[PDB]
């Protein structure tokens, strides 16, 4: 979905943290930084971990 | 569950 | 004694046996050590530092 060099940063509207292989965890308000977009799931970082999580689940911060 | 491995092994 | 306490921040596990949760979380105590309480949330059981919940009366 992203352009190559696009900088992307969302915020977590709710909490997510069940431990699954390949899913990001993060907490309600947490800013994660967007590295991919799929379809409904997105691929992100925060608090030192990388992976998938559902679009719906933060909202886009303005640059 | 102070059997569990978890608990035995303490915080430290 | 099965206490009950709402986490008041964050906290990730540091080790293995650690309890993970997020802010306003109930968790149920199962042992006080000191600085230390061993707990259940979510399913799941683990260490964590007394400071990051307060308990419910
Ligand atoms: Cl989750």
């Amino acid at each position: 979905g992203m352009a190559q060099g696009a900088l992307l940063k969302a915020q977590a509207l709710c909490s997510w943290t069940a431990k699954k292989d390949n899913h990001l965890n993060f907490s309600k308000h947490d800013i994660i930084t967007v590295l991919e977009q799929q379809e409904n799931w997105w691929f992100g970082e925060v608090h030192g971990g990388r992976g998938w999580f559902p679009k719906s689940y933060v909202k886009i911060i303005p640059a | 569950w102070r059997g569990s491995l978890s608990y035995l092994k303490g915080p430290l």
